[PDB]
C-alpha cells in the first residue's frame, strides 16, 4: 500500500481502475472515485456537524450505461445496498 | 486510518476564488452560488488528499477538486449562460 | 476559540444551557408593569 | 433566545385560555444557514 502511494499520479490510476468495462465518461468515473473514498465528518464541540460523504446524481438519456456503473459500485464496496424506485426489489426505502 | 488535515497556510487562494465565482454568478443571471459550493470544494479536496494516504491537504488536491465543482456548475446551465461562463472561468 | 473563551465566562456550554432553560421555564412567570402597558398600547395604534 | 423561554400562560375564569408561546418564520433565499439554526434549536431544547 505505502509503496503504491508514493508513485506520483495514483489519482489517475484509480480513476481508470473504476467501472473497467464502460467506454469513456471520465467525469463520472472521477465522481465515482471521489464518492467511493469519502472525507472526514466533523463535530465542533458537540454543537455543529458537517457531513463527510459526497452525493452523486446521474442524469442521462436512455442507453448510456448508468445501471452498469451502479452494478460496479456494489461489487467494489464494503457496505452497499440496492433499491429500486419503480420495480421489484428485495428492500424498500421506508421503515416499517 | 486516513484522516487528512487542513493546515490554513492555504486559505488565501480559496477566499479569492469564491469571491470571483460569486461576483460572476450574479452578473450572468443564473443559479446562485452559496457556501455549500465551497464546503463541497473542501470536502472533495479531503478525498483527493486521502487518495495519496497523505498527511496535509496539498494545493494540487485543491486545484484538482476545483475543476469538478466549476465544471458541474458550468455544464448544468442554459446554452447562452453556458457560453458566457465557459469563457469567464477559463483559468480554473 | 470556543473551548478556550468557554473557560473565561464569555460562553455557556450545550448541557448547561439546556438545564438553565429548563430551570427558568419551570421556575417563574413574568406579569408586566402597569407603568409600561400604555406604552405598548400607544405603539400599537401608531403602528396601525 | 426569547423563543425558547415562551410567554406566560394565563388561564382565565371565563373558561377562555390565553396561550403563551412564540412563533417565528424564516423566509428567504437558499443557502442562508437558516436550516442549521433549526438543527441546533433541536439539540439546545429539552423537548424537541
Ligand atoms: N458508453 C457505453 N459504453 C459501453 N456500453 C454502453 C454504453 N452506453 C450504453 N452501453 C450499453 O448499452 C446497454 C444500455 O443498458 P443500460 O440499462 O445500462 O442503460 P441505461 O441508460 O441505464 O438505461 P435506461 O436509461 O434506458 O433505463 C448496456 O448493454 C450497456 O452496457
Ligand atoms: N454564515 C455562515 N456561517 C457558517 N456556515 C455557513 C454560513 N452560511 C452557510 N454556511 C454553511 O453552508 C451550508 C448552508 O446550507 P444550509 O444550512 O442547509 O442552509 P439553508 O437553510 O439555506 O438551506 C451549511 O453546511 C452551513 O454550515
Ligand atoms: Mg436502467
Ligand atoms: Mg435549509
Amino acid at each position: 500500500f505505502r509503496k503504491i502511494s508514493r508513485d506520483r499520479g495514483i489519482i489517475d490510476k484509480i480513476i481508470s481502475s473504476m467501472a473497467p468495462s464502460i467506454y469513456g465518461h471520465r467525469d463520472i468515473k472521477t465522481a465515482v472515485a471521489c464518492s467511493l473514498f469519502g472525507g472526514v465528518p466533523k463535530n465542533v464541540n458537540g454543537k455543529h456537524s458537517i457531513r463527510g460523504d459526497i452525493n452523486v446524481l446521474l442524469l442521462g438519456d436512455p442507453g448510456t450505461a448508468k445501471s452498469q456503473i451502479l452494478k460496479y459500485v456494489e461489487k467494489t464496496a464494503h457496505r452497499a445496498v440496492f433499491a429500486t424506485g419503480q420495480g421489484a426489489s428485495a428492500v424498500g426505502l421506508t421503515a416499517s | 486510518k486516513i484522516y487528512p488535515k487542513l493546515h490554513q497556510m492555504d486559505m488565501d487562494k480559496v477566499s479569492r476564488v469564491y469571491a470571483d465565482l460569486r461576483r460572476e454568478s450574479i452578473s450572468t443571471g443564473s443559479f446562485p452560488i452559496t457556501v455549500r459550493h465551497l464546503e463541497s470544494i473542501l470536502r472533495i479536496a479531503e478525498s483527493f488528499a486521502k487518495m495519496r494516504l497523505s498527511e496535509f491537504v496539498s494545493s494540487y488536491d485543491l486545484d484538482r477538486a476545483i475543476k469538478v465543482v466549476v465544471d458541474s456548475f458550468v455544464d448544468a446551465q442554459k446554452v447562452s449562460v453556458r457560453r458566457q461562463l465557459r469563457r469567464s472561468f477559463a483559468i480554473y | 476559540m470556543q473551548n478556550q473563551q468557554e473557560e473565561n465566562g464569555s460562553e455557556i456550554s450545550i448541557e448547561k444551557m439546556k438545564r438553565y432553560i429548563t430551570y427558568c421555564r419551570l421556575k417563574c412567570a413574568p406579569r408586566l408593569s402597569p407603568q409600561a402597558a400604555e406604552k405598548l398600547s400607544s405603539n400599537f395604534v401608531t403602528i396601525r | 433566545v426569547c423563543l425558547l423561554m415562551g410567554g406566560s400562560k394565563k388561564i382565565l375564569p371565563d373558561g377562555m385560555r390565553l396561550r403563551g408561546d412564540i412563533n417565528v418564520l424564516l423566509l428567504g433565499d437558499p443557502g442562508t444557514a437558516k436550516s442549521q439554526l433549526l438543527k441546533f434549536v433541536e439539540k439546545v431544547s429539552p423537548i424537541a
